């Protein structure tokens, strides 16, 4: 019951749905094989939430790779847990990218749209009972961008009443991965607004000062950002694969965070995070868990909370403990600073928690939050995009793929819509 | 799978074709004599049968006196005999006897071959202009061939690594003349053009490399490290793989400004690689550095309209992002407003290879930069002057009007320039 | 010659997937009258009477409008 | 009892018997030899309705093998199987059939009645209880599709309450194997409409699809090919030589089918299909089965059922599992994507089983539909028949034998009003 | 079951038959004294009561300089001496000669020679003419014989391979007479004319093969290849077989078009063999390349009718049909619109077979292309062109005069040819 389908879709979509299927993996002790080494039952109980049952007892997980030029897939197929992944679950086309928004949403969309939904549609009738969907986007690239977000309109369509969430990668304030990452943000975020239930932003800017100064990391890899990113995906479902003394749907989540249907842009952070010094010194309480994840710097999104009020927040913790504690740290937290949050909601937290901590770990807490500095990030893209819209940059490309100039203004205008939204409520 | 086709005209292209060809062949442990003792060689050959394996390339040009060294030199086992094209007698230093007289019977000719050259590719990237402006072969076939590409092919993708007439350094006296001809001819045509002059090349020789018998041999296999930094993502994995066609796209604002610089570093010696430590920061500064320009044009008179990275070897994209970060904190460095953005980025773990016999010294890291300066004005204004100059009194006409040419051709391919100098300014 | 639309098999059927990158030749599909004029869409009926314009060895019999 | 007798007509219908004796006979554990060689006492009680006892336990086919020019008789007449017919059914004439079905119809067809007709009764009447004939044609040539025809009109007569399919393959869409192709298919149609009570259609084509894009394979020969037909065929006689819960016999398939007389074209496919590497992951369980037959690939016919609306359907599963899931799985569709059902048919499929799989498997299916997208095989073939006989091409050679005009138009209007027919039903 | 008679007239015909001979005994391994050391060889075989093979073959001629070397030759043993048949004088490239004057006194005895060799014959397929138009015993005498088969048997299958007068090599200077007094005269009977140049092969053998000097025999070699392929479906297994009324009847669409061309892929070095791959893709884009066309025609100035394609050795037939598919999809290939098929496709297992001192290399995949354009307009008009040209002034009129003509035959010939290229004009014409 409550299964899940899991997208990936793009470069950095694919690359990271290696890890993420790597640490599940890991989780419930099922080799690179696919045959299960675990221990417990608790591992058998709740494995149908993202594996398929094989002949001879094997499990495949529910996960689609769609990327255009299928270089990327070729590389996770030749990693150490390639072997997993049914063949079928690949949709790749010849053509290349472009890092260009139209191409993905218009041209090379359209023919993989065909065989993308079939092979959507023949895993999810394998669900019993379908929880929902969940994708890794970036919002920088052409295929993510572009695919992504067909994929989500015909998503919409196919099952409206479902929950889709998205992991999407926002641009960088400072260093700019791409250079028409603006058309590439506002031209995807107008079809977020009006097609996605949760989506989380992640910024590799606030990646990398994590892994810098509190991991004490010299030699960061995307590998471990994405071991990072990984971590707190895993960390939402933990109510729905082990059991819970206060346990928290998916579903349930979304309702409590978004008090309306446009304000669903989040905010995460996981703990505890320290050096291989520190692992030694510091100890594993939940105030530890709390003071950690309330924190400006484990924000994995560079939106800065002080700056905002804080509308909603949630905490899932792992880890048999009590849960008197979280319940007053929580409390204790909104009356001291009481300014960054709204004053119309009481008590604007939500905190689950389970009895099943990580593998190696004994405590776990992740967080997720629905501040109004997230409108930052909108404001600093929408000012590029009309910077360079007002002189037409690079805008022969997009337009040569039967695009008109009212699908930037509509997108645009939708983005200005967004960021009054959150103004609004922003009473400072 | 992941498939180009590199065109080599006139004597420059298949001067550089043999150094290109010597790297490739080496880099991917390729025997000489076509065998060696997948996904891989596939992106430059096509594996027969049996054993061997044939390069995707042609070699064009007009006089018998090059093509058949390479026939009689130790690669001649590799090439398949039809590829490599000669005529009887060559364009002669004139930009119609390329254009009218003799090019126009044996463009079919390699059509044919270009022809069936493209059919056994299953997924195509776009195709590799090697060529020679200010000769007759090279500017007069060059252009002729791409117009009959770009009526074969059009969308693809068609880069030009056209080296171009120095300022000072100059083997030819009607070169202004068939330079301007070739412009206003491949403007149109083709998608984007590096440029590059064999002066600016001497002087790298001079300060970096340290070899004071400097000869064409030692600046086109400076041409190799270029390319081989450069379609690294086509073939060898890597974090933030990029394909051309990701290439053209965040790189060319309008449809005319597709003249471009190019930069390499770090350039060593054997010996000073002992007295170095080369980190990634170092790397992309000199990267920056005009000295380091593979063109005689000076980027501290301009703006910088975009820029391209390609990093190799120990990188890890962390420094990537805090180096550049740095670059933009500079202010010798400018850019244009209208792109905030700027810096298309790439890795891979794969460094650079080094030839026996050659100059460059064993390393771990490298880039390759390429920029869309608005200072490319200048490098384009000479060429106006000196065209302008001897215009005046006609001289050396009674030439290009002798072999299927009229006064037309010279006023219209003049005044695009003059279009395209207000346009280098129109962007300021 | 034209190409009629193959509507389950449409798809792998493009000149990009049988290695032809050379802007292809459409209108042999364009001619026929499908439905939504493009590859995917089903053409139309007819009556089925099937009248004759030309004699026994070509040479169109009448003054059919055809050019020359 | 049940007893059947078979008849391969043309070059096609010789090489498509060949597979199917082939998988039919080792079904029953007999060799090449004839000798029977299995273990159960299953093989042996409906061996007689393909089989006939000869001395020393020997069981020959009831089959016939005719075809004008034997050449390709002597093939399967030498291969590993061609030594259990009877030498007396191998009627074939000394000259050619020419692809024209006017002579495979009207000249040389005739003079081969008179011994083909002496074949079929001295084994019609061998059978103690007919049930019905069964034909493989291709509706390209001559001797299949002219003397196929010509045969059935002389079986029609003679025996018209016994019951006649045709396995008949159809012309192709994108790619015609013969040029007079569309005459000969529909001056057999034309036969076709009247004299016959069931036709499955089948396509090379959509053969080649499901042989490459679920098979995944790599040099499809018409041996593998053929190897798909014998399935669907062998697929059908299930519930005539083995017990089972809910058998079907082949008279109580049309009743439940063809609603009107008219309509008796079918569309079929076979299940399941797996790779060599699928087979590790994918489960064998009804929902699959119900699933892949289900899909609009997997229809051996180039027609999309989803342009259409099914009238009726079939399913005839084998092997021993629940009767229950079967009926609500076929339950549970209609009511899904009820867009594709009529709605004048509350409960629109049969649904039969079989206790004994395929040699080899533990659970298979086969699939019959009755769709109103049959009806796109008949505007193709309509156009292509008008293009050139308003032209008055290619026919020449069917005045020759005599043949007249109306018979091409008479046979036109039969088609063009069976493809309204298929409209009015289809209410969309 | 499956026999066909051959007919190798004029002196090209025999040139031809040789190298045709030869293939065919070292593919089936006969040796050249007639005997081996069934159905594989009955095709164009018999055997005597014990071990010989004596081909069904025929080779007429009137200058006994050629078939006397054949008599001497090693390849003496193998024919009935009352096959070769000569003449005392030869036609002096005279149509008139050829149909008038000469022939008559040998057709009886040809025919009734071939009236004996059909008997033993069971399923007889069809005549194979190999001629040589341009030359008056080729020209005149195929002509009277073609008349004489198509009273005799009328219901067989007649197809010529017709060595064309060339546009501009040309041995001879009369030849723009006969070869429109020879097209004028087997029009009505031929049933189908497959049309060849000693140009178009020797820039065939120049570009690929890289032989600058061949003597006539490479030529003939060419040809013996493409014959082989064309009929191996009637003497070797594979998928997809095809005969020869299947071959004429799909590809002929009205009674006056039956000229067509004819192609060949691969056909290379036993170096670029060695350092090359064939595709069957490449191998079909090579056969349909117009440099490969064995005619002096360029098909891009017309439009196709119909092709037919015979694959050999390791080929499948969705490779087959992925290459069709690409092929239409191409837009330098056109089709006259009333044709929206247009392929009729065979395969073999039997890959070509190499003759020992050869010049060919051993490859796995052929193919053998034979398309009907409506472009030989072109060759029409450049032949018709010539022969008014000449006839303006009544060049060499006297000569056929003498030989038991009249004037009133160049008058019917040229309003044929006429008639016949605007026929090739209209039957292309759409609506
Ligand atoms: N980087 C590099 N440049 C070269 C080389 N050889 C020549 N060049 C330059 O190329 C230009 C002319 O080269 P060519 O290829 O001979 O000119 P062309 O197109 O062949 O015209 P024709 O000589 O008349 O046939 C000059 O500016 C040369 O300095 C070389 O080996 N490497
Ligand atoms: N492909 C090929 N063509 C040949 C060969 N020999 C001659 N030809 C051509 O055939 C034409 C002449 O035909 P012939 O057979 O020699 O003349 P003829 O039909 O015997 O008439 P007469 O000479 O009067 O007896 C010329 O155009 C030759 O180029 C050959 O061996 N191979
Ligand atoms: N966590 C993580 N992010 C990446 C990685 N690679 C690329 N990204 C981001 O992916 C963005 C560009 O999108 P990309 O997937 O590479 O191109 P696309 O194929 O057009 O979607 C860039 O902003 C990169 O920063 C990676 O390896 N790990
Ligand atoms: N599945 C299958 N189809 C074939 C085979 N051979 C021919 N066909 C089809 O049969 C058609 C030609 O009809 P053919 O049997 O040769 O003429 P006939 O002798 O008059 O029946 C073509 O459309 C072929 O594609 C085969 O071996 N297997
Ligand atoms: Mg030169
Ligand atoms: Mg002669």
């Amino acid at each position: 019951m409550r299964e899940i389908v899991h997208i990936q879709g793009g470069q950095c979509g694919n690359q990271i749905g290696a890890k993420f299927w790597e640490v599940v993996s890991d989780e419930h002790g099922i080799d690179p094989t696919g045959t299960y080494h675990g221990d417990s039952d608790l591992q058998l109980e709740r494995i149908n939430v993202y594996f398929n049952e094989a002949t001879g007892g094997r499990y495949v997980p529910r996960a689609i790779l769609m990327d255009l030029e299928p270089g990327t897939m070729d590389s996770v197929r030749s990693g150490p847990y390639g072997q997993i992944f049914r063949p079928d679950n690949f949709v790749f086309g010849q053509t290349g990218a472009g890092n260009n928004w139209a191409k993905g949403h218009y041209t090379e969309g359209a023919e993989l749209i065909d065989s993308v939904l079939d092979v959507v549609r023949k895993e999810a009738e394998s669900c019993d009972c379908l929880q929902g969907f969940q994708v890794c986007h970036s919002l920088g690239g052409g295929t993510g961008s572009g695919m992504g977000t067909l994929l989500i309109s015909k998503i919409r369509e196919e099952y409206p009443d479902r929950m889709m969430l998205t992991f999407s990668v926002v641009p960088s304030p400072k260093v700019s991965d791409t250079v028409v990452e603006p058309y590439n943000a506002t031209l995807s975020v107008h079809q977020l607004v009006e097609n996605a239930d949760e989506c989380m932003v992640l910024d590799n800017e606030a990646l990398y000062d994590i892994c810098f100064r509190t991991l004490k990391l010299t030699t960061p890899t995307f590998g471990d950002l994405n071991h990072l990113i990984s971590a707190v995906m895993s960390g939402i479902t933990c109510c729905l694969r082990f059991p819970g003394q206060l346990n928290a749907d998916l579903r349930k989540l979304a309702v409590n965070l978004i008090p309306f249907p446009r304000l669903h842009f989040f905010m995460v952070g996981f703990t505890p995070l320290t050096s291989r010094g520190s692992q030694q010194y510091r100890a594993l309480t939940v105030p530890e868990l709390t003071q950690q994840m309330w924190d400006a710097k484990n924000m994995m999104c560079a939106a800065d909370p002080r700056h905002g009020r804080y509308l909603t927040a949630s905490a899932l913790f792992r880890g048999r403990m009590s849960t008197k504690e979280v319940d007053e740290q929580m409390l204790n937290v909104q009356n001291k600073n009481s300014s960054y949050f709204v004053e119309w909601i009481p008590n604007n937290v939500k905190s689950s928690v389970c009895d099943i901590p990580p593998k190696g770990l004994k405590m776990s807490a992740t967080f997720i939050g629905n501040s109004t500095a997230i409108q930052e990030m909108f404001k600093r893209v929408s000012e590029q995009f009309t910077a360079m819209f007002r002189r037409k940059a690079f805008l022969h490309w997009y337009t040569g793929e039967g695009m008109d100039e009212m699908e930037f203004t509509e997108a645009e205008s939708n983005m200005n819509d967004l960021v009054s939204e959150y103004q609004q409520y922003q009473d400072a | 799978m992941r498939e180009v086709i590199s065109i080599h005209i006139g004597q420059a292209g298949i001067q550089v074709g043999n150094a290109c060809w010597e790297l490739y062949c080496l880099e991917h442990g390729i025997q000489p004599d076509g065998q060696m003792p997948d996904d891989a060689f596939n992106t430059f050959f096509s594996e027969t049968g049996a054993g061997k394996h044939v390069p995707r390339c042609i070699f064009l040009d007009l006089e018998p006196t090059v093509v058949d060294e390479v026939r009689t030199g130790t690669y001649r086992q590799l090439f398949h005999p039809e590829q490599l094209i000669s005529g009887k007698e060559d364009a002669a230093n004139n930009f119609a006897r390329g254009h009218y007289t003799i090019g126009k019977e044996i463009v079919d000719l390699a059509l044919d071959r270009i022809r069936k050259l493209a059919d056994n590719c299953t997924g195509l990237q776009g195709f590799l202009v090697f060529n020679a402006v200010g000769g007759g072969t090279g500017s007069g076939l060059g252009s002729l061939l791409l117009e009959r590409l770009s009526v074969d092919y059009g969308k693809k993708s068609k880069l030009g690594f056209t080296v171009y007439p120095s300022p000072q350094v100059s083997t030819a006296v009607v070169e202004p003349y068939n330079s301007v001809l070739s412009t206003h001819s491949l403007l149109e045509h083709t998608d984007v053009a590096v440029m590059l002059d064999n002066e600016a090349i001497y002087d790298i020789c001079r300060r970096s490399l340290d070899i004071e018998r400097p000869t064409y041999t030692n600046l086109n296999r400076l041409i190799a490290q270029v390319i081989s930094s450069l379609t690294a993502s086509l073939r060898f994995d890597g974090a933030l793989n990029v394909d051309i066609t990701e290439f053209q796209t965040n790189l060319v604002p309008y449809p005319r400004i597709h003249f471009m610089l190019s930069s390499y570093a770090p350039i060593i010696s054997a010996e000073k690689a002992y007295h170095e430590q080369l980190s990634v920061a170092e790397i992309t500064n000199a990267a920056f550095e005009p000295a380091s320009m593979m063109v005689k044009c000076d980027p501290r008179h301009g703006k910088y309209m975009a820029c391209c990275l390609m990093y190799r070897g120990d990188v890890v994209p962390k420094d990537v992002n805090a180096s550049v970060a740095t670059i933009k904190t500079k202010r010798t460095i400018q850019f244009v407003d209208w792109c905030p953005t700027g810096f298309k980025c790439g890795i891979n773990y794969q460094p650079p290879t080094v030839v026996p016999g050659g100059d460059l010294a064993k390393v771990q890291r490298a880039v390759c930069m390429i920029s869309n300066s608005t200072a490319i004005g200048e490098i384009f204004s000479r060429l106006d002057h000196k065209f302008d100059l001897m215009y005046a009194k006609r001289a050396f006409v009674h030439w290009y009007v002798g072999e299927g040419m009229e006064e037309g051709e010279f006023s219209e391919a003049r005044e695009d320039l003059a279009a395209l100098e207000k346009d280098f300014e129109e962007v300021g | 010659s034209r190409s009629y639309p193959g509507e389950q098999v449409e798809h792998a059927f493009n000149s990009k997937r049988l290695k032809n990158w050379e802007v292809p030749a459409v209108d042999k599909s364009q001619a026929i009258s499908t439905s939504t004029g493009t590859r995917f869409g089903t053409l139309q009926p007819r009556s089925g009477r099937t009248q004759f314009i030309v004699d026994d060895n070509g040479h169109l019999k009448s003054g059919v409008p055809k050019l020359e």
